[PDB]
């Protein structure tokens, strides 16, 4: 089920919970964060 | 019918009052050399967060995943890029069979395993006075354990310099200890592709944001940083946008943009993660390695790069900027290599990779001021406009007699 | 009858004020206003870069070699490989094969197409890109031809793409790219021409979108094997035209460039000059005219252009613009990679540890806390200020007259 | 008494004149200065002087037995025993050369002059300079004037002295500036067995860009250029003018610098340094001006080096340099690319008859030029002088006088 | 041979330039015949 | 006996003459120099 805030969305980019998008980071692995 | 003209010249005031109602500012410039000049604070970080030789089984157990030396299985990943000998050591270190975990504190970890100014600092001089590791105050940053020269805190007075050039500035020689660098098997906020140090030259009243605002210094070079101090003063409203320091920051004493940002970062991290990072101010549990990974790192990364809504920092009324000119020469020369190798008991090649010299000093003109001043204050307006102003009252009071005639 | 004698007075005093300050109007003084601040939001500049190598060795064909060989000093006038060749074994076996024209029939050749095809590819060079924590891609770079060949521009702000902005100071809110310069793809240097380089690395120019790059003249270097931090401050300069100042009165008389800039003025002149002398224009030049052939480059264009910039001070007169955007820069360096990260990078990009050390660089271009400075020429004395200043001494004598009228 | 509304019409109008003609004059005596700024591109711009030094003082191949005998201890190649110390870090190959060189058996010392030593054994611009261009004109070792510095024998481009005119540039960018290529000759570097003021851990050069009227202090004020790189230095010239008292602190001098024609802070410092060294040591160092015996190696070691080091770093009492009324500053932006590329290495190796590796260690290219806006002025001007204060007074009483005429009628 | 015209290589013969032309060495390349410079 | 001005105080830091202190130098060996307020 859906991935909550600040958690790794790695390998599933669509699985973020609502209001969240899966965001790739400069120095690290992608995570679910608030939409902007 | 100057009873027309006194109403006419009501325009002259009407304009030149309106200009004062604009509250004009002029910005004054001067560029000089100060008889004596207050040396700035110099903060630097090793680009490596944790000394390999200081990382224990307990450390590895708690912080291993964070540093990408372990997976969620508390195992050493096959992706490991390690050479034979370090892999040997790490597998041993990573063996948890019949191991019972002790308590773990992120701050203590940074403090113990962070690079030691006493090991790193080969030589130090300020103005020809020799200086020592006890001249450096420990400051925690995103980079881990960092050091600040001339921090001007704990009641130590700020250092000064009356002369331009290398000889009157700060010169340090460092060993960055690559051999002590943690192996990089993956990419986290706690890992680095780079060897060297980060440096920030700042006024003592301004805490460092060294990952954002710093500059680099590479090993295998002597780096000259020629500075000019520039002092900027702004007016508050009505004249300008600024905000005067005292009492304007939650966790800090004087107002600065960096101070405002660290405040926001801290609050945000506390709201989202319930903890604060090791380098943050305030009173709140320090994040655990897991909190770092599942909450704090993500929330902080997001806050600085992605989020433009949350932190609103007004411009300070007082800013101290340092102009910098960097240049480089090689170290060591073929001729000096063996001498250094012998002296520090290192291989000639080690010297070439790990050794740097840093010279921070001021040029002849060390001092520039850019200051907003009020262009029109309560003399100019009322002197001319307000002066002839009563003259129309003089005209009216008089011309009432043209009525009472 | 001294009531007229005092009328001579208010007439006398008036004009002997009225001349003076109304001479001072015609001195046309300017004051130059300064302010240095942080902008709530700041418009990120255009970032243009070039590989120091013009043509990828692997992309140079027999036909390419045939036409452009002499130019690159890989061939002599004989269409042969010179004995002066410094090449190692394997590259000559390749080049000698490539250079074998026996029963070879030359196809058509275009300098532009050559640059375009054989130039380094942003898609190969760009390992990572971020702007402000948004990830960015090769399609964020617009191709621009320069003297260096095929070059790329970030945030070019053209083709209707809006210009990027930044509200915050520091690395995290700026541009960070990682590049592989591909030395293994560098053309061998057997001699010295304008198309050859002793150096490995890239050239970069940070410029306002309204100003085209002259990156060989005005650019800066970034070396491989380092992370380079470039801390910027934007400085916006405004000048007055005559009578008050020197700046261009009629701006952008070219249809070549939407805006007037010194670089624009120079590229215009360079183009005209090359067209008059050589009958062709270089690949990176604007306008409508045949692109010079490799031979034209060598026998006409290169010489004429070199001469024009370095030797000739008569031909190009460029008036100063009324609007200039300058970027203050502070560069610093750390090493890449560390012994600890080397193997990880080697593995990741499928390259030898040493290759990484030679070919890999990281570039961070961002703004410091105070990103914004203005230096602006304003008119010190104008008419209206003049009206108000000389308004009083008339505002008497008119009414003094208005009593005495007969 | 609508007479009184005329009576207070003259009354407080006069008090206005007295009010302003007071305040303005008070201002005048405050001797206010305004500082005027302008930043532009000059149609033509005077190229600065470029001085550089090798970081190595003495070529190993040029050091003789007599040289070693006198200057050996100073360079830390010898002890007080005139012997080669066991601390020596030398390789076997240089060690033998040096032991031979260091053998004084039946050796009779000849005379020795520090200056001549620097001059002869110093690096030679003719060996170091592989290529030179200014603005596309090719330039030669004879375009460099020799200047002695703490670093030993150094060279200055466009020194603008000996009646040679100063070079100019009308255009921005690399092509219109100075580009030199150097071989720093590490193989010629003196071995470092110890630490003195005459020894260096670093390989490369030091450079100082300065107005021709200002002598170099290149150890204090210089910048670095590393071998194995092409270094671009983009410059902007900034010309600062100050007012003297009452308006400001500055000074102008001609000959009021005994050793120099124009006044500059560096000039003032070299004066002091020279005086101080003469008082303390009885000699002057090789790079100092004036008339006095050049210090011997021994004097360098037991007196001059210590006194000079002490004077610059420790002593803030002895030299007090007033600020000049005229200062020329150069804004600089440095950047770097690597030299050589793998592709160019063998070509350079072949061309200069050196190993590929040698090139990588010893070769650098330096480009010093101006950006498009090359010229900035920051100038203190007098804000209030007679013509303005008069024009205010005259235009002020010029009101009162007229506004009186009205009363002088009705 | 005869005189070398504008922009052409004067390499190895520095005097053979045509009139109004001098043989000029270039920073990055071989010398060429170019207009004389006051 | 006591070490006079500008002379090496190396290995004996207390042996400087009066008014002199033994001072370590950035690039070189320590020497006896005037005391500094
Ligand atoms: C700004 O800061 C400095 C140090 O805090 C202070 O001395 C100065 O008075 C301030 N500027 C002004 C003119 O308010
Ligand atoms: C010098 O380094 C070696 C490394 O093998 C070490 O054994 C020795 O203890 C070191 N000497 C010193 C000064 O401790
Ligand atoms: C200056 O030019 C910039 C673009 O180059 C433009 O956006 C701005 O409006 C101009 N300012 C003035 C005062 O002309
Ligand atoms: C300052 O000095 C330069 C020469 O050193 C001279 O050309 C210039 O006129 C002087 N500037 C002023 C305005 O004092
Ligand atoms: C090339 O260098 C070698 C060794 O340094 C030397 O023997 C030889 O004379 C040199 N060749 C030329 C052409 O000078
Ligand atoms: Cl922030
Ligand atoms: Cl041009
Ligand atoms: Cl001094």
């Amino acid at each position: 089920d859906c991935i909550p805030k600040w958690k790794g969305c790695v390998n599933r980019h669509g699985d973020c919970c609502e209001g969240l998008e899966c965001w790739k980071r400069r120095r690290s692995f992608e995570v679910c964060v608030p939409k902007t | 019918c100057f009873m027309g003209s006194l109403a006419l010249l009501a325009l002259v005031c009407t304009n030149r009052i309106q200009y004062y109602f604009l509250y004009p500012h002029v910005t004054k410039l001067d560029e000089v050399a100060a008889t004596r000049l207050t040396f700035p604070a110099v903060t630097f970080c090793n680009l490596n967060e944790f000394r390999f030789s200081r990382v224990t089984k307990n450390d590895l157990y708690h912080a291993g995943e964070l540093l990408a030396l372990l997976n969620n299985r508390y195992e050493i990943p096959d992706t490991q890029t390690a050479d034979e000998k370090q892999l040997e050591i790490l597998q041993d270190k990573a063996n948890f069979r019949n191991f019972k975990p002790k308590p773990f504190n992120m701050l203590e970890f940074y403090d113990r395993a962070g690079h030691d100014i006493r090991e790193m600092l080969l030589s130090c001089f300020f103005r020809g006075e020799q200086c020592s590791p006890e001249d450096f105050k420990v400051v925690f940053t995103r980079y881990g354990k960092c050091y600040t020269f001339n921090a001007g805190q704990d009641g130590k007075p700020r250092l000064i310099t009356m002369k331009g050039g290398t000889g009157n500035g700060l010169e340090i020689m460092l060993d960055i200890q690559q051999d002590e660098y943690l192996p990089v098997w993956g990419e986290t906020d706690e890992t680095s592709f780079e060897a060297g140090i980060k440096v920030q030259i700042h006024s003592q009243d301004e805490p460092p944001l060294i990952d954002q605002l710093g500059f680099g210094v590479a090993p295998g070079f002597q780096t000259f940083v020629s500075c000019q101090e520039q002092r900027l003063i702004y007016l508050p409203p009505p004249w300008g946008d600024c905000k005067a320091t005292t009492g304007d920051s939650e966790f800090y004493d004087t107002y600065s943009i960096t101070a405002c940002r660290i405040d926001c970062e801290t609050r945000y991290l506390v709201e989202n993660c319930n903890c604060r990072m090791v380098h943050m101010p305030g009173d709140a549990p320090y994040c655990t390695p897991e909190q770092y990974k599942e909450c704090a790192d993500p929330a902080l990364d997001f806050l600085v790069e992605k989020d433009n809504e949350y932190c609103v920092c007004e411009m300070p009324c007082n800013v101290t900027r340092y102009g910098k000119e960097l240049s480089m020469v090689k170290i060591p020369s073929k001729a000096s290599a063996k001498y250094l190798a012998k002296k520090y008991n290192k291989s000639e090649q080690y010297i070439g990779e790990n050794i740097l010299v840093l010279d921070i000093f001021f040029e002849a003109l060390n001092y520039e001021t850019i200051e907003q001043k009020k262009a029109y204050e309560v003399a100019g307006l009322l002197g001319d406009i307000g002066g002839q102003m009563g003259l129309f009252i003089g005209a009216s009071i008089l011309t009432v007699l043209e009525l009472f005639d």
